């Protein structure tokens, strides 16, 4: 929601890519200064934060801030 | 005058052949070295394929020398013996001679024995379980140390390491020794062990193949739309780099002269190439080479990112004059540090036996591979000049250009 | 085989100092860098002393850069930062520049992180506990890969590995690249991590000092009759190797010319030196050098087997004209892969600052040092030509000779 | 396999010598070509095979197969 997930995700992502104030439209790579391995690592961090394992086909799609919130809000845990 | 360097002997142990004859046959037939690994699966990995060496090495090498060796050294050692035989060198010729040297490396030393040593330290016996032989199996220079010593090498002795360009930089550095007039002969090449200890770290970056554990011979599939990473392999290779006048005076068989060697650096990303490094690398290898590249052994590892960037760089280097390309890794898998020397040898056999080997398992091509001459059927052709590429993490690039006299 | 090569900058992270000024002070005072090690003792090890780097590295390297790095790469990266500044080089001069390369290695990659990625894989989380950064940390070329990438190096880029000769061969090969006219500048050096995982492998051989754990600063004692093995150490070092004309035309500070490089092989024993190969290596490095060797920084690890064999070889080469000799490892311990470049750096600091650093901890001098000039106390002297030996397992030998510019 | 048979198999495999050229009065160093790292490994294998510890002081005293066989017999 925001502090349910959006904020938490947003915390997760800002600590991961090291950034401050991440916008809902931001692209990890195009806007937040990330690469493949950062995002691999960011998926791990979102898995620790919510005690869930994100499928490969799904994690492949998690490349924007919204894609991260949409995945955690639109599924389980 | 600066000297010229030629290849007068080769040796190889690879997933597609235990000597150059077995390899020649495999290359002509497009035979796959890839098989299912109950070791990879038992470890917890998602890649269950690999290009294993099809040979029990137990007891092949003398106890007194094999006690120091990890498998990378074993494979490089066995390759050296074949190379010495191929070059027609007697012990009196290459042993105890300050003009004969060796440069050979591995990408990773021995993850298996670094892990063994720590597992044994932490157990009930402590040091007593470690043994006095782990250092030479684990050091990054094991391949050169474990060969230079029993073969009585008195000249240069060291390893190059540059990830999956490792053994091509070894060959190139050996050529520079000849060029500088410091050595008459340098044995050049490398080896790599095959183990879950190192495979699993590649899986953790999602760089290996995950989807074809049920169809091993198809998992390595360079330039194909549904490639999902590379197939890890092990093995070894060695070539005899020799000064040209010295080779002629002794009556040696000369496969080819090394007419070009490129080594550049991307200075960009730690795990993805830039193409810009590769462009300069091939360019610097072709510098002064007044004949066209008849065949190009690509680096091609069956990765999403890798295959395209190299075709891009290939396209920029050659214009409307593109040459033929195949990725032998579609058959062999990826031997890492041993890759460069093995592919130099595959290219040398294509030159010696006038064919081009095929890039296999290309069911559906990739759009970026358009207009390019990816040879997918064995083709007989009088080759005269061939080129081989090797690239590696850290943006390191190597290119060798090999021509008949 | 015609261009001339000089050192125009250096950097170092060492058991005796975190930069060249601190290293200079330790060298002049004969200060020991060896300390007691909880980690080593805890592991089960008989050797409880090491040459640790006394430096908090928290925050010294950008997060996006250090994520790929083992300690070996960290030490070399910090050493390279120092050396670039010391050479007076700015990004515009050395970055994105195809004539600028890097040759830098380690003796053993990262044993700590290879055991890490294996300890994790076999643990509950498996692949996710391993994480995606273990290859660049554990691969043998990690030192060169983890520096050439963030420093935007475009020329040559690879590691040489030759056990305890590693970073000396790196400098030698850097010199050949200049000589061949392929590069204007090559950063050359190395680094090594310090960890029980690697040190216990040496302890198992009988290679490490074990009898002096109570007095750690006396454990490393090259040429002492009661030496009992070497004291493992870690660190990094980097020198800027530059083509001569290029250096002169930019007003560089030049420490010395590299006027000799030997690289030979024993072809004899895997772990004990033949001495014959060292003789040829030193002779090769002295070839065409028309000035005497004023000071020799031996390899001198404090091993019973090793030290005497090298003394015997020095006798053979020099005869009744021994250079002044000292083993700085008695102060610093043995940094393995990084030893060569750090000792090239000590020798360059002795040459630049006009002194001979002492060979410490010799209570009783071994009977085989007879006829050799082993300097045991700091001695101010105007040096012109210095030599440094480095040897490794597998019979690999390297020698560097460095000389002031006319 | 008695003490003797186990001791000679260890010696034989590690020094690369057929288990019949392991004479009881053979010296590891003079007769069977052991070097100093062979010496470390042999003592470590014997220690593990018979759960006995062999101090360095004792290990230098063991120069022969029979001295090894005799050392194992008289410690446990
Ligand atoms: C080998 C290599 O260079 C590194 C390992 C060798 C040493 C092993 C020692 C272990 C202890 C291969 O990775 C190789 O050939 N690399 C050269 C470049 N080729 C290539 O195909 C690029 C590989 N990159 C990728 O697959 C992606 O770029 C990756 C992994 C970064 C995915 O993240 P992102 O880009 O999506
Ligand atoms: C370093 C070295 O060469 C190995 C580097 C390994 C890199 C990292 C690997 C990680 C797993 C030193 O061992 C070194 O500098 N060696 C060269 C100088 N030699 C020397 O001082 C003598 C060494 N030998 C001995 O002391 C004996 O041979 C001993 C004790 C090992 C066995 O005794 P035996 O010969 O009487």
């Amino acid at each position: 929601s925001t502090i349910e997930e959006r904020v938490k995700k947003i915390i997760g992502e800002q600590l991961g890519v090291k950034q401050e104030e991440v916008t809902n439209n931001a692209s990890f790579v195009e806007d937040l200064g990330a690469d493949s391995l950062d995002t691999v690592e960011l998926v791990m961090a979102l898995e620790e934060e919510f005690d869930t394992e994100i499928p490969d086909e799904e994690a492949e799609k998690i490349t924007t801030v919204q894609a991260a919130i949409d995945y955690i809000n639109g599924h389980q845990a | 005058v600066s000297k010229r360097a030629v290849i007068t002997g080769l040796g190889i142990v690879s997933s597609i052949g235990n000597n150059q004859q077995e390899v020649l046959a495999s290359l002509r037939e497009g035979r796959s070295g890839i098989t299912f690994s109950q070791e990879l699966k038992d470890s917890g990995m998602r890649s269950h394929v690999w290009g294993n060496v099809k040979l029990d090495t137990t007891g092949l090498i003398d106890r007194k020398v094999v006690r120091f060796m990890s498998d990378a050294s074993i494979y490089a050692f066995l390759s050296m013996e074949q190379a010495i035989a191929d070059a027609g060198l007697s012990p009196e010729a290459y042993q105890n001679n300050p003009r004969v040297g060796l440069i050979a490396g591995s990408g990773g030393g021995s993850p298996r024995f670094q892990v063994f040593g720590a597992d044994a330290m932490r157990g009930p016996r402590g040091l007593k379980a470690v043994g006095p032989y782990v250092v030479t199996k684990a050091m990054a220079s094991g391949v050169s140390a474990c060969l230079a010593t029993p073969f009585k090498i008195h000249g240069v002795n060291y390893s190059i390491s540059s990830a999956c360009a490792t053994s091509a930089h070894c060959i190139g550095n050996a050529v520079e020794q000849i060029q500088l007039g410091k050595q008459d002969i340098v044995f050049a090449g490398g080896g790599e062990e095959l183990c879950w200890e190192m495979a699993c770290e590649f899986d953790a970056m999602g760089a290996l193949s995950t989807k074809y554990n049920d169809t091993p011979e198809k998992a390595s599939r360079t330039y194909d739309a549904h490639r999902d990473g590379f197939v890890i392999a092990g093995g070894g290779g060695m070539v005899v780099v020799e000064e040209l006048e010295h080779a002629l005076a002794r009556g040696a068989h000369i496969y080819a002269e090394i007419v070009g060697y490129g080594a550049t650096s991307d200075g960009a990303d730690m795990v993805a190439p830039s193409g810009e490094g590769a462009v300069r690398c091939m360019k610097m290898a072709m510098h002064g080479v007044d004949t066209p590249i008849d065949y190009l052994n690509s680096h091609g590892t069956s990765t999403p990112v890798g295959d395209v960037k190299e075709l891009a760089a290939i396209r920029e280097v050659f214009g409307d004059k593109s040459p033929a390309i195949s990725a032998t890794k579609a058959m062999t898998g990826h031997s890492l540090g041993a890759a460069g020397v093995q592919e130099a040898i595959y290219s040398l056999l294509m030159l010696e036996h006038g064919f081009i080997a095929p890039s296999i398992n290309i069911e559906e091509l990739d759009e970026q591979a358009a207009g390019l001459n990816i040879v997918t059927e064995t083709t007989d052709r009088e080759l005269t000049t061939v080129m081989s590429n090797s690239f590696g993490f850290g943006g390191t690039n190597a290119t060798l250009v090999m021509r008949k006299l």
